[PDB]
RNA sequence: UCGUGCCCCGUGUGGCGAAAGGGAAGCCGGUUAAUAUUCCGGCACCUGGAUGUGGGUUUUGCGCGGCAACGCAACUGAACGC
């Protein structure tokens, strides 16, 4: 038999804890950042160390 | 030549080629009254066919359920027959 | 009449011919 | 090749094989 | 890369698809001209000598497919 | 005494058909200019005829009964002599060198090949030239 | 990265075997064909049905993994439990000789011989195939030819006699509302039986109805499975009849 | 009473939503209760019933004649097998530098 | 379908343990103040999946040729074994 509890073992599922806004942090500006925006149609971010 | 070979309600009459379950639906019993077996009356009149069969063709044919045929016998676990202790060890 | 293409094939389960046939085994489970 | 004497022999077959679907201590 | 020898094959591989662009090579030394498709897999190079037919086989090609003729310099 | 005669069945040792029977339709021991070495002319079983049991319905024992025939011109030195022979009528002069030398002759040689051991099959006689040889 | 392994991947997660299937819902052949007639689990057929399984043949039957998973939260399959263990409890007390427990127990069996209703609830079921009171009204053609064929049977034990008397009792319901709605359009006396044609709320519904005969079962068809859509199509058509007598301003039951 | 229409997966998947196999040859959806034709009825219009007579007729007719040709199939093989079992009855009566 | 069963099989038992052992697959050119077989351009490959087209096989149903070693763009193959 599968488990069928008389009870929730956690009332509230928790959120998202990697979203999007804690995702991405801030841009790079850097000069290799700026010249990759010319040069390589490439935006350089600074992102969340967890972040696939 | 190519593009022109690819550019060149449904029925019970006739069936796909492929089957669903363990055999391909024959076709349907003969539903007609021959000339020497027409009545003149309703009261006279010789039903044809069988509506249960028709009721599970027209599932078989929709696709609600496969093709089956009937198992008559299952083939029954094998066993050995022994006496019991008691009646091995009953003196008299 | 019986199909002529049938044959029969009996199996000699002595020592060093063909495999044992599956027994019950009961006694020495 | 009568086509009535046909129809009338598939019938026959058809009723044969519905009937016989349906039937000391 | 492919080679193509065979000049019927080169246009059922040009009328493909997958045909992004093509572009013509002129080696004058050599007095060769090199026709060279670019498909999803390969790049596939038909080899002709220079005449007025290598030059006609362009007209011949797909107009759909964009053909462009290799500049002297790969500039980058 | 003389045994690769005509009607012999002999086992193909090399080759693509290696381990496959046939029959020998004509030995050629002098040799020929395109085959300077004692040959024969031979039609063999190239796929058997399946095992038939008795509870298989006749459309299935009607496929499994098939034979795919072939016809060959082997070495002596490729060839195992057998002791059985197979001696059959519509296989007299069925083929010859010069069958091998056009392709359409070979087909329809295959087809007369197929039809007289599927009836010599179908008679029941001969059940080792059907049976394949397991090795 | 890692490189993926054949048959991980594809037509083999996309189908299962009906071997598979019940052995992931532990369920017995009978229940689990039972199951998927009311839930509406139909048979598929993959492209190569080597990709899905070795050893199928042309006879093998696939359904849907996220069909299979979608019966795995079906409320019926512990009613089924529970009925077991009932029988169970049952069985208990006829061999301990307890005949009044046997009865107390055996009055909650609920069963078809004595109620004349379903042995398992369906009211769950029919509101999940069918969204809409025009679907179930699309989909009377077949219940009504069913019921009406089912109403001039002998009993079995898959179909006992209150079920046909229940049966009946829905037919004879939904005749006297088309009769009072006057909502019968065309009838046919055809070789095989009655044709009627009736006009419910814009959707014309043709069924078929036997002659009042002796009809013969046979032995070519799955008389318990046609038992099992018989259950199905009752369940719906008592809902189908209380909403047009509601709608027409009638006492459901008559 | 209940009246209808007025982690559990409580969206159906779209596996469910699939329509079910037909095996009709063309591919299209049978109804339930097909609309009856005229010949079909107890007492049928003549041109009706003298359309579906000839057509049963032409079906009969032309499955007696493949059952014929089978038949003549089947029995000209036994005959050849035959042939070839005799043929072998009296082959093994008669055996018996460069 | 006595519908709530039956059949087959044996070989055991899980995990960790090598940036020098075994191992699916990427090269060239250019580019930065500092990275590059990782960026850019060009030209490829491997693994897995789904499903088309072309071509192949088949009315002698599951290819053809060579004496042979074997060849050819394909050319059915579950359990169980070598």
């Amino acid at each position: 038999l599968s488990r069928a509890p008389k009870y929730p073992r956690k009332s509230i599922p928790h959120e998202p804890r990697l979203d999007e806004h804690k995702i991405i942090i801030h841009p790079l500006n850097t000069e290799g950042a700026l010249k990759k925006i010319e040069e390589q149609n490439t935006l350089v971010f600074i992102v969340d160390v967890k972040a696939n | 030549q190519l593009a022109l070979q690819k550019i060149e309600e449904g029925d019970d009459t006739v069936l796909r080629r492929k089957q669903l379950g363990k055999f391909k639906l024959p076709e349907k019993d003969l539903e007609l009254v021959l000339p020497d077996e027409l009545e003149d009356s309703l009261r006279r009149l010789k039903p044809e066919g069988n509506l249960l069969k028709d009721r599970y063709r027209s599932m078989i044919v929709r696709g609600k359920l496969e093709a089956r045929r009937k198992i008559p016998f299952r083939k029954q676990a094998k066993t050995k027959l022994t006496e019991k202790w008691t009646f091995k060890d009953f003196r008299i | 009449p019986k199909n002529p293409l049938l044959e029969k094939r009996p199996r000699n389960f002595g020592i060093g011919q063909d495999i044992q046939p599956k027994r019950n085994l009961s006694r020495m489970v | 090749l009568v086509p009535e004497t046909l129809l009338k022999k598939r019938k026959s077959q058809e009723k044969a094989r519905a009937e016989r679907a349906a039937a000391v201590i | 890369p492919q080679e193509v020898s065979d000049i019927k094959k080169f246009i059922e591989i040009c009328r493909r698809k997958d045909a992004s662009s093509a572009r013509i090579k002129k080696n004058p030394k050599t007095q060769q001209i090199k026709f060279k498709v670019r498909c999803q897999r390969f790049l596939y190079t038909l080899v002709l000598k220079d005449s007025d037919k290598a030059e006609k086989l362009k007209q011949s090609l797909p107009p759909n497919l964009q053909i462009k003729d290799v500049p002297k310099r790969n500039k980058r | 005494m003389k045994f690769l005669k005509t009607s012999r069945v002999c086992l193909v040792t090399r080759g693509r058909y290696a381990g496959k029977k046939v029959v020998i339709i004509q030995p050629v021991d002098q040799g020929t200019k395109s085959h300077p070495y004692g040959h024969a002319l031979v039609a063999g079983i190239e796929r058997y005829p399946s095992k038939i049991t008795r509870r298989m319905s006749k459309a299935r024992i009607e496929k499994r009964s098939k034979i795919k025939p072939f016809i060959k011109v082997i070495n002596y030195n490729h060839l195992m002599p057998t002791r059985y022979t197979l001696e059959l009528e519509g296989l007299k002069a069925v083929i010859n060198a010069d069958t091998f030398k056009e392709p359409s002759q070979r087909e329809e040689a295959k087809k007369t090949v197929k039809k007289v051991l599927e009836d010599r099959y179908n008679s029941g006689k001969n059940r080792w030239f059907f049976t394949p040889l397991r090795f | 990265g890692k490189a993926k392994k054949k048959g991980k991947s594809g037509a083999a997660r996309n189908y299962m075997t009906r071997t598979q299937a019940v052995k992931k819902l532990q369920l017995s052949l009978p229940d689990f064909r039972k199951l998927c007639i009311w839930k509406g689990i139909y048979p598929r057929e993959p492209r190569d049905r080597r990709k899905v399984n070795k050893s199928a043949t042309a006879s093998t039957t696939f359904y849907y993994t996220k069909d299979i998973q979608y019966l795995l939260h079906e409320p019926l399959l512990q009613k089924f439990r529970e009925q077991k263990a009932l029988e169970k409890k049952i069985s208990r007390a006829l061999g301990r000789g307890d005949v009044s427990n046997a009865a107390r127990l055996e009055r909650n069996a609920n069963l078809p011989e004595k109620t004349g209703k379903p042995r398992y609830t369906l009211n769950h079921i029919i509101r999940e195939r069918y969204p809409t009171f025009q679907d179930a009204l699309r989909d009377l053609d077949d219940c009504l030819s069913m019921l009406f064929l089912f109403a001039n049977l002998p009993s079995t034990t898959a179909v006992p006699a209150k079920m046909i008397a229940r049966c009946e009792r829905l037919c004879h319901e939904f005749q006297h509302y088309l009769i009072v709605t006057h909502s019968l359009r065309k009838s046919f006396l055809s070789i095989k039986g009655i044709y009627y044609q009736a006009n419910i709320q814009g959707e014309d519904i043709l069924w078929l109805v036997p002659y009042k005969f002796n009809q013969r079962i046979v032995g070519d068809v799955d008389f318990r499975i046609m038992g099992t859509f018989v259950e199905f199509y009752m369940t719906l058509l008592g809902f189908v009849n209380y909403r047009l007598y509601t709608s027409i301003g009638l006492k459901y039951p008559p | 009473t209940y009246d209808p229409w007025a982690p559990d997966p409580l969206k159906k998947p779209k596996t469910l939503e699939q329509k079910p196999i037909s095996l009709a040859a063309n591919g299209k959806s049978v109804p339930a209760v097909p609309k009856p034709t005229g010949g079909y009825s107890y007492n049928p219009a003549f041109t009706d019933y003298q359309q579906r007579l000839m057509e049963e007729s032409e079906k009969a007719i032309e499955a007696e004649r493949k059952r014929l040709q089978e038949l003549e199939l089947e029995r000209q093989k036994m005959e050849a097998a035959a042939r070839s079992a005799a043929e072998a009855e009296a082959a093994e009566a008669r055996a018996e530098k460069p």
